Order: structure tokens, then C-alpha cells, then sequence
């Protein structure tokens, strides 16, 4: 009928960072991690080691990067 | 010589053109001068020394 106290407890935290703030930001951090990989793919497209491993296997875009110069026009 | 390949001539054609000239080589085991035919990495030679 009547209330004379307030029941409470302390949530897990360390400094200014709490456990409840990390769960709110977790889905957004994975998108930033995804968006950071995409930015890396833009700046390493001219790297042949990455081309032979990742970019040449992309359909409709991979075969574009292939070089088809016949051996009789290459000095080296 | 290597810069003419794929521009105005074939690799197999430029090699024949270069082999008709003579270039200084490394000295032999006794230290005497030597000559050798040209390669693709050589430069086009001139008429006067
Ligand atoms: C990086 C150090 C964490 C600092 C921190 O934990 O800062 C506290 C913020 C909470 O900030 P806020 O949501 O209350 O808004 C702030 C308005 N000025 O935690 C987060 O951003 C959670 C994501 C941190 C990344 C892990
Ligand atoms: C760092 C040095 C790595 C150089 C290399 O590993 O590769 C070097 C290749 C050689 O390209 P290229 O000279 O054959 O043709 C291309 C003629 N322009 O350039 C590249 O990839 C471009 C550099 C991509 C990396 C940028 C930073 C990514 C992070």
C-alpha cells in the first residue's frame, strides 16, 4: 500500500563507458567496419596482388581488369 | 631497342635488328677485352666513335 524505500542497483561500467552504451552502439560499429573495408577496396584496386586474389573474381567487373596483350608485343 | 617492341616492330624482329651490331662485353678470365652481339636492353649505336 505504502512505499518507504527505493530499490536500485548499479550497472556495469568503467569510467565514462557503460555496458548499456556499448550495446546501443554495437550495430552501428559493424556498419563502420563494413564501410571501412569498402574504402580499402577503392584504394587498392591497382595492386596486382589484390587483383589476382579478390577483384578478378567479381562477375562482370573482374574480367575487365584482365590484360590480353599477346607475347609478341612485350619486350619483357 | 626494347622500346620499339609493340610500337612499330615485333619482339622477334627487334632481336634480329640488334644482333647485327657489336657491343663491349666483360673481360675474359685473362682480362682481355671482348665483344658480343646486342640485346634488347642495349641502345641504338651511332656511326662515329
Ligand atoms: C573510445 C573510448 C570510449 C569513450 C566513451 O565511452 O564515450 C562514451 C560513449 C557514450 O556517449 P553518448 O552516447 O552518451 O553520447 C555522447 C554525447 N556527448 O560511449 C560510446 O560511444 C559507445 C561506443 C564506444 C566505442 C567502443
Ligand atoms: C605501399 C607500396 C605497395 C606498392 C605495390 O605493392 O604495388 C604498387 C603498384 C604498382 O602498379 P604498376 O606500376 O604495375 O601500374 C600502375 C601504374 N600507375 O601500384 C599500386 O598498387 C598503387 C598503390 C596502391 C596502394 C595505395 C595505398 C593502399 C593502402
Amino acid at each position: 500500500a505504502y512505499t518507504s524505500h527505493l530499490s536500485s542497483k548499479t550497472g556495469l561500467h568503467f569510467g565514462r563507458l557503460s555496458l548499456r552504451s556499448l550495446t546501443a552502439y554495437a550495430p552501428n560499429l559493424m556498419l563502420w567496419g563494413g564501410a571501412s573495408m569498402l574504402g580499402l577496396f577503392v584504394f587498392t584496386e591497382g595492386w596486382p596482388k589484390f587483383q589476382d586474389t579478390l577483384y578478378k573474381k567479381i562477375p562482370l567487373l573482374g574480367p575487365t581488369l584482365e590484360d590480353h596483350t599477346p607475347p609478341e608485343d612485350k619486350p619483357n | 631497342w626494347r622500346t620499339l617492341v609493340g610500337v612499330s616492330h615485333t619482339n622477334e624482329e627487334v632481336r634480329n635488328m640488334a644482333e647485327e651490331f657489336e657491343y663491349d662485353d666483360e673481360p675474359d678470365e685473362q682480362g682481355n677485352p671482348k665483344k658480343r652481339p646486342g640485346k634488347l636492353s642495349d641502345y641504338i649505336p651511332g656511326p662515329y666513335p
